[PDB]
RNA sequence: GCUUUACUGCAGGCUGUCGCUGAGGACUCUCACUCCGGGAGGAGGACACCGAUAGCCGGGCA
RNA sequence: ACUCGUACGGUCACUGAAUCCUGCCCAGUGCAGGUAUCUGAACACCUCGUACAAGAGGACGAAGGACCUGUCAACGGCGGG
RNA sequence: AAACAUCUCAGUAUCGGGAGGAACAGAAAACGCAAUGUGAUGUCGUUAGUAACCGCGAGUGAACGCGAUACAGCCCAAACC
């Protein structure tokens, strides 16, 4: 479906309507220092390694809209539930 | 030939014989060995924690 | 499942032991201090139980009785001679170094003094080609171009006993009686005839091996079975 | 000033480095054609068999011994494991080989009681260390001020119950806080979780 | 119990790397180390063997 | 162990005396060889990050794979229209 | 663990070695009720199923301290001879 770049709606840190941004929550990279990093490295030896040693699940037909809305005037985002579909395009 | 009854009477090989350090029948006197003191394989006596109950 | 018969086999049980006790004697080279000063004399002709090839008793000068491994052509009263100045006739053993290119020989060491390790079975020869100061170059019974130190021993002539695998064995009985004189477990039972517990290519209604071949090199001891590491296999191509 | 030891000592902080690296490859040579357990003269490093407890004297005995280098010589289960009990290659034994070489000296001295032990290093396929053995028995030392303690009937097979300085240490029993909790005053007693 | 391109692992083999290990992206040397030789000595050589680790293969085995 | 053995050897497999013979197929799988380029781990090295370290990235790249070739008395195959 | 691989059963059964009448531990490179504080080590009660671990599932699981028992502190290496 198609979308809007830029609309009005509620600001939730201004606490009022203004324009806002949508982008699509782009993946931010891993540090491998959080501590199930560390319980990987401790409890992963010699033989099966229990939750450790399981691999990616699959994938759902299709995902949900995974997106970012920022405030035009006080550059702050805001999530919002998302909703199925297969394909999202912006207008502009 | 079955390895019953008429496999009994090829029998008359002595194995185990009066052991002179323990005085059981079981030196074999082809290996040289106590089954059941251990003489001629230990300085030892042969024993075992599997020869009573665990908490025993 | 259970080990293969080829696993066996390195446990060194009696069953694939080599009758030892029976076998002669150990044909290696005699050891000489230097200028040849050695020369025997061929007491009798035996049969050897390790190589199914003759043999020749040789009283060496100094006193030293020991069997030789004799080439064609050897016979009692003929005297052999060991050493660098030794003769360049048949059955006597010098370096290859005093070997004339072009002469056939046989019991040749791997590394000098060794006694001598390669071409010794029934009728074969190494076929002496190159000389040098450091290398001296052989062409060994399988068609291989040997490199060899010039220092290394040999015996003019090809080994007794030429064309022994001419002939059939006819029976079964004839092979049975020469597998007893090897350390070797015969008659032998196809993989494909056995129990998958026991081969590879065990198991299935009609019997045929359910899988390629060819194995691989780095196969483990139990898996490495059929035709290992085959460059090729068949006739064609 | 400076003791002569204070040199011995010095030169082993680097066994790599100068005279001592010429020393240890020109020794090697004549180790690795020599037994498992040598008895020995004297010391090779002196400051440390005197600061272990050694004396020039009748009942003092030292050896060197040899041990192969590496992990631990294990055989492959031939019954049912799960994954985590068939591992072979990575699991390493619980004792040091230090510990071991103490062991090996002690059962070729059968009279003999171990009082230290100290490295005088390896090549790539074994380590050497030097043990000091007293002889309970001899007169000499049971009239020592220093050793005499050695000759009471407890300190019998002491290297065989982890008595040794080495034993200790292996068993975790260095610290006297933190950490040691499931060591003292014996692993056993604490279950054997240490 | 048996099978396999079932799941997960383990031996084993191949391969790189670090230690053993020295002197002057291709090279020479000898001194460790290896092999041959009764011995002198010869062959090889910082490689190989061995310890450690990494990648690949891995119903041979659990 | 084989082995007091050395290719006329001995190991691993298949077929199963003699006689007349043994066609076509290398795409898949197996084995083996080669390989410009691609891909390909760790240590060392370089960049960022940390007064250090964790960590992120880079360059290099072995076997292996991609890719090419050989091979059926190698697993096997030789249909429908 | 209602399967099962980490985990559990369990450092249990069993095996190798070794001492004693008891063993082991033990005079701080401790503790960290953080203090102007405690003062070798076992053990008993408690701290506590607490902290911590863990397909964060099933399960596993201390310590400091405190109240007791009994109390005990010393000897080398080196410096200088
Ligand atoms: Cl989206
Ligand atoms: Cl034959
Ligand atoms: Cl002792
Ligand atoms: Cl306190
Ligand atoms: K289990
Ligand atoms: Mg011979
Ligand atoms: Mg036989
Ligand atoms: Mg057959
Ligand atoms: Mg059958
Ligand atoms: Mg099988
Ligand atoms: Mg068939
Ligand atoms: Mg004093
Ligand atoms: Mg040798
Ligand atoms: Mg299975
Ligand atoms: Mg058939
Ligand atoms: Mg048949
Ligand atoms: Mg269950
Ligand atoms: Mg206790
Ligand atoms: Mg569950
Ligand atoms: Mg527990
Ligand atoms: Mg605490
Ligand atoms: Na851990
Ligand atoms: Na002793
Ligand atoms: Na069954
Ligand atoms: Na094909
Ligand atoms: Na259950
Ligand atoms: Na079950
Ligand atoms: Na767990
Ligand atoms: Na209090
Ligand atoms: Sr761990
Ligand atoms: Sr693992
Ligand atoms: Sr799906
Ligand atoms: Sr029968
Ligand atoms: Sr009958
Ligand atoms: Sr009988
Ligand atoms: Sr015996
Ligand atoms: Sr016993
Ligand atoms: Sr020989
Ligand atoms: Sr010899
Ligand atoms: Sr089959
Ligand atoms: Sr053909
Ligand atoms: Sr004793
Ligand atoms: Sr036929
Ligand atoms: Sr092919
Ligand atoms: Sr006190």
């Amino acid at each position: 479906m198609q979308m809007p770049r830029r609309f009005n709606t509620y600001c939730p840190h201004c606490n009022e309507h203004q324009e806002h941004e949508v982008e699509k929550v782009r993946s931010g990279r891993q540090t491998g220092m959080k501590w199930i990093d560390r319980q990987r490295e401790r409890n992963s030896g010699i033989g099966n390694d229990g939750k450790f040693s399981k691999v990616p699940g699959g994938d759902k037909p299709t995902k949900k809209t995974d997106l970012k809305y920022r405030c035009g005037e006080c550059g702050k985002a805001h999530l919002r539930e998302g909703w199925r579909a297969g394909r999202l395009e912006f207008q502009e | 030939t079955g390895a019953g009854t008429p496999s009994q009477g090829k029998k008359n090989t002595t194995t185990h014989t009066k052991c002179r350090r323990c005085g059981e029948k079981s030196y074999h006197t082809k290996k040289k060995v106590c089954s059941s003191c251990g003489f001629g394989k230990s300085a030892k006596r042969r024993d075992y924690e599997w020869q009573s109950k665990a908490g025993e | 499942g259970r080990r293969i018969q080829g696993q066996r086999r390195g446990r060194g049980t009696s069953t694939f032991r080599a009758p030892s006790h029976r076998y002669k004697a150990d044909l290696e080279h005699r050891k000489v201090e230097d200028g040849d000063v050695i020369a025997g004399t061929v007491v009798d002709i035996e049969h050897d139980p390790a190589r199914s090839a003759p043999v020749a008793a040789v009283e060496f000068e100094d006193g030293d009785r020991r069997l030789i491994l004799a080439p064609e052509g050897v016979g009692v009263g003929d005297e052999l001679q060991v050493g660098v100045s030794a003769e360049i006739a048949p059955g006597n053993t010098l370096p290859l170094a005093e070997i004339p290119e072009g002469v056939p020989v046989c019991n040749v060491e791997s590394s000098p003094g060794d006694g001598g390790k390669f071409a010794r079975a029934s009728g074969v020869n190494a076929q002496l080609l190159t000389h040098d100061r450091n290398v001296a170059v052989v062409k060994l019974p399988s068609g291989e171009m040997k490199r060899l130190d010039p220092q290394c021993r040999a015996t003019i002539g090809v080994v007794a006993g030429g064309g022994r695998t001419d002939k059939p064995f006819v029976k079964a009985g004839n092979k049975h009686h020469k597998m007893k004189a090897r350390g070797t477990k015969w008659p032998n039972v196809r993989g494909v005839a056995m129990n998958a517990v026991d081969h590879p290519f065990g198991g299935g209604g009609r019997q045929h091996p359910g899988k390629p071949k060819s194995i691989s090199r780095n196969a483990p001891p139990g898996r490495k079975v059929g035709d290992i590491a085959s460059k090729r296999t068949g006739r064609g191509g | 000033a400076r003791s002569a030891y204070s040199y011995i000592r010095d030169a082993w902080e680097n066994p790599g480095d100068g005279q001592l690296a010429e020393l240890q490859w020109q020794r090697q040579q004549e180790w690795r054609n020599e037994g498992a357990v040598e008895r020995i003269e004297r010391p090779t490093r002196l400051d440390k068999a005197r600061s272990q407890g050694y004396k020039a004297k009748q009942g003092v005995i030292v050896a060197r011994v040899s041990v192969r280098k590496g992990s631990a010589r294990k055989r492959r289960h031939k019954a049912g494991r799960r994954s985590k009990r068939q591992g072979v290659t990575r699991i390493t034994r619980r004792k040091d080989i230090q510990r071991v070489a103490e062991e090996r000296a002690s059962r070729t001295f059968p009279n003999l009681r171990v009082l230290n032990s100290y490295s005088v290093g390896q090549d790539g396929r074994q380590k050497w260390h030097e043990v000091i053995l007293i002889d309970p028995n001899h007169p000499a030392i049971q009239n020592d001020d220093d050793l005499s303690w050695i000759c009471a009937d407890d300190q019998a097979d002491r290297v065989f119950r982890g008595l040794t300085g080495a034993g200790r240490r292996n068993r975790g029993l260095s610290g006297k806080g933190k950490g040691s909790e499931k060591t003292r005053p014996s692993l056993r007693s604490n279950g054997g979780k240490a």
